[PDB]
RNA sequence: GAGAGUUUGAUCCUGGCUCAGGACGAACGCUGGCGGCGUGCCUAAUACAUGCAAGUCGAACGCUUCUUAAGAGGAGUGGCGGACGGGUGAGUAACACGUGGGUAACCUACCCAUCAGAGGGGGAUAACACUUGGAAACAGGUGCUAAUACCGCAUAACAGUUUAUGCCGCAUGGCAUAAGAGUGAAAGGCGCUGGUGUCGCUGAUGGAUGGACCCGCGGUGCAUUAGCUAGUUGGUGAGGUAACGGCUCACCAAGGCCACGAUGCAUAGCCGACCUGAGAGGGUGAUCGGCCACACUGGGACUGAGACACGGCCCAGACUCCUACGGGAGGCAGCAGUAGGGAAUCUUCGGCAAUGGACGAAAGUCUGACCGAGCAAC
RNA sequence: GACGGUAUCUAACCAGAAAGCCACGGCUAACUACGUGCCAGCAGCCGCGGUAAUACGUAGGUGGCAAGCGUUGUCCGGAUUUAUUGGGCGUAAAGCGAGCGCAGGCGGUUUCUUAAGUCUGAUGUGAAAGCCCCCGGCUCAACCGGGGAGGGUCAUUGGAAACU
């Protein structure tokens, strides 16, 4: 471009965006608007717990939960690990991160936080999946 | 009132002070016009640094120190010189 | 001796007003990023004492107290009809 | 609440007195203006009474000295 | 002399703004009401951000009327509008603050909280 | 100013995705010894239970209670401070901020320096005593009383104004002198021996201090926002403010702003600075400091040097609280703390010993500013 | 003198009361065994798992950090991936279908002139704290303090004018 062009219209950068828009918003019941807040984790209520079939190179029953967030955005997350204490209406805590198998799951569920029971008999990579030491 | 006082610096339980020219309306640490020395008693005696010319100029222009600063300026001989210059 | 209040040189663009005119300065700042020498046609309102100045005429103006809401400047000269 | 009650009371009394004295000043001045409109020879003494009230209001914290000066100057331009 | 399909203003902050009498309570064929008489009603106009909202069916109390009230001593009260207060099953109100004046006739009918919350009680 | 992996059977380009590093007011999980230094509602400027945060002066004044006429305590009047300090950042896209300037259009209690002066009089009022108001806060009525409270009388204009000169400036104009006309001040307390010294009192100047206004330039997105304004633009008068000016009113004219982005919409406190980066730049505006704005929402004034006032007044609205149901009262975005929201971020602690501030002659009283301590591996 | 009989110093005693987190297919430092058998599950990207898995889970072992470690979320960088520094348009993304022309952008040689741009001397200011340099005190360090340096498409005045 010519410098005249670059003054008549400047370089307008490639607009960016997040891999987790649901975490980057909030809600005040008074004015009832999306409040933009950069929150690492959130709370939600599992509105469904089920299984899904992953993409073609893989084959499995991937455990998901559809969840109703504090900010009233409904979100599909993954239940990592082996086993869960979850049901519909079960309070849950959510963190970010894709699950490359299904597309519609941009989020993960956290273990050891709330009604989510810690994983059972997991001794390695233990902070992850949230289960206390075997003494 | 325009005043010549001392403002607090340094960590807790290890204080230090800067003599300073401050209005009484400003905070303990805030607006100031000029610094004219500094102070700490953390030595076995007290220990002092001063700027005689500027502090005497503000005293002439109408300053009004606090009690401890008056003691310090007495030990450094500035109040006596101001008195003499008024005589 | 006392200070000297700011003065500018410029050009007239309208004289349809009594005891007053509009004056244009035409500096040239460099665009901050790309550096090109741009135009910058700042303009002002000047108090004329006698409706002397004519359109498209070079002029000098010194600041002063607000003589109106827009006015801040005082005519000094008339240079090139 | 916190010892502001006394300032409420004193400020109301001050309001009373100050508004009274300003109204006195303004009645004197208006009286002088009407006298200058009526052309009576009492203008000479009413001028002085107006100036008197203006400066006595500059005293007692009703009137800033610049306002007093502007009033005196206006009255002077009326009389002379 | 408040009847069915008779519209009323609201004298509290419950959320409602205008009311319509569905029926009068008390007896079988009561076709009329006055101060101290409970009402069943709708809500035809509500405050926007209000608890009580459009269409709701709710009980209410008549607190002031043009066809006013009478005292033993011949002293009569009257008003320039017909207004009511929304209540629960208990005699207590839905909202918290009553507006305008109120008749004394309610103290006999035991709407004492409304009598208290009202600023002026005539 | 280091790159790596990944499209292909493989290759080179193009092009995107991800990773390698640094930093959080951080949160979650697992674990967990100590010390030092710092930081700790980023969300609901959401609502506030409780407690404490602005009082002081008896050497301004008169009462009242206890002191064998002493000192000490209660409420008075008066003065000073309450406008600082502290909190928050909602609004604000503009002289709000930053920077550089200007004010011959300005103001300034307290603090300094100087020239002067501080005379003689008057009428009240609280408090207090009775009265009604009855739960009592309130409130009203009669009477008495002091002051550095208030009033006006006496003199000065050194203040301001006009004339005459001089001088100079950047036009308006400003400085020095003289003259003219008219105006205005006050307060005493403490101590010494009428004279007094000290603190206060009144006028004028000058300085300092802080404040007010004005201008150049600069800093954010949209033109799927192109027209905008009518006291708006200017002028002659008048009024008004500490002061300039449409700041305001009348009258005269129809001008003025904008593609160099006006107007509108959205967003946002700005800055020093902080993180990153070879730099150019980007992103942020927490803690500390500066300017601004706000004090339940909106408006308005009074007092005062200073407010259109966080812990002051009036009114309207919303919201809540106590009532003996007659009527009152309140405003934590002060420090702690509660509820709620939230992914989530503190003890309902001690002291004014320090430092700073108010008041006071001084001791000293007050001070959730501040000093410290406490909790949290932040 | 609230802190506080705290800091601090002395002496007696016990190895005794005091280490975990993540990762180990490649990018990336770090490898085997067993179970499981496209299931369970892993996964920042490439992708592992279908009876012999260094990619799941456990055990052992090792590596990187360490009273912390890891993970999410946010900002920068790498990303020259909005290119002023510092990119491109024949086929990859992109030359409007083409022209006439208002505004703007740019513009032949040359004398004289100016001095808006430009260059330049001096003066002032750019608060303090902070970054950086030299010092000094906290058992060192963080931190704290002193001094200095720098910071402005900044402003006034004074020159040149080659170039626009
Ligand atoms: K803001
Ligand atoms: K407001
Ligand atoms: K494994
Ligand atoms: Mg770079
Ligand atoms: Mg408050
Ligand atoms: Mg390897
Ligand atoms: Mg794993
Ligand atoms: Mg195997
Ligand atoms: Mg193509
Ligand atoms: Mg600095």
């Amino acid at each position: 471009p010519t410098i005249n062009q670059l003054v008549r219209k400047p370089r307008k950068s490639k607009v960016e965006k997040s891999d987790s828009p649901a975490l980057n918003k909030g809600y005040n019941s008074f004015k009832k608007t999306q409040t933009n807040v950069n929150s690492p984790q959130k709370r939600g209520v599992c509105t469904r717990v089920g299984t899904m079939t992953p993409k073609k190179p893989n084959s499995a029953l991937r455990k998901y939960a559809r969840v109703r967030l504090s900010n009233l955005i409904e979100v599909t997350a993954y239940i990592p690990g082996i086993g869960h204490n979850l049901q519909e209406h079960s309070v849950v805590l959510l963190r970010g991160g894709r699950v490359k198998d299904l597309p519609g799951v941009r989020y993960h569920i956290v273990r050891g936080a709330l009604d989510t029971a810690g994983v059972n008999d997991r001794k390695q990579s233990r902070s992850k999946y949230g289960t206390k030491r075997p003494k | 009132a325009v005043k010549i006082r001392l403002k607090r610096m340094g960590s807790k339980k290890s204080p230090f002070y800067r003599i300073v020219v401050a209005d009484s309306r400003s905070p303990r640490d805030g607006r100031f016009i000029e610094t004219v020395g500094t102070y700490n008693p953390l030595k076995d005696p007290a220990e002092v640094v001063l700027k005689e010319d500027l502090v005497l100029d503000w005293l002439s222009k109408g300053a009004q120190p606090s009690d401890t600063v008056r003691n310090i300026l007495s030990k450094e001989g500035v109040m006596k010189k101001h008195h003499e210059a008024k005589n | 001796e006392r200070n000297q209040r700011k003065v500018y040189q410029g050009r007239v663009v309208s004289d349809k007003m009594d005891k007053t005119i509009t004056v244009v300065v035409e500096t040239k700042k460099n665009h901050p990023i790309y550096g090109k020498r741009m135009k910058y046609s700042k303009k002002y309102k000047a108090h004329d004492e006698n409706n002397t100045a004519k359109v498209g005429d070079i002029v000098k103006i010194m600041e002063t107290r607000p003589l109106s809401a827009t006015k801040r400047f005082r005519l000094l000269e008339v240079v090139e009809e | 609440i916190e010892s502001a009650i006394k300032r409420v009371r004193t400020s109301a009394n001050a309001n009373a007195k100050n508004s009274s004295q300003t109204n006195a000043m303004r009645t004197a001045i208006k009286k002088f203006e009407e006298a200058v409109a009526a052309g009576a020879d009492n203008v000479d003494a009413l001028y002085n009474e107006a100036v008197k009230a203006v400066d006595m209001a500059a005293t007692k914290g009703l009137i800033h000295k610049n306002k007093a000066n502007r009033d005196k100057i206006r009255l002077s331009k009326l009389a002379k | 002399m408040i009847q069915q399909e008779s519209r009323l203003r609201v004298a509290d902050n419950s959320g409602a703004r205008e009311i319509l009498t569905i029926k009068v309570l008390g007896g079988s064929g009561r076709k009329t009401a006055n101060i101290g008489d409970v009402i069943v009603a709708t809500v035809k106009q509500a405050t926007p951000g209000g608890v009580v909202k459009k269409g709701e069916v709710v009980k209410a109390v008549i607190v002031r009327t043009k066809s006013g009230a009478r005292r033993a001593d011949g002293s009569y009260i009257k008003f320039d509008e017909n207004a009511a207060v929304i209540i629960r099953d208990d005699k207590s109100p839905r909202g918290t603050r009553i507006f305008g004046p109120v008749a004394r006739e309610l103290r006999e009918n035991n709407f004492m909280k409304i009598v208290s919350l009202a600023p002026e009680v005539l």
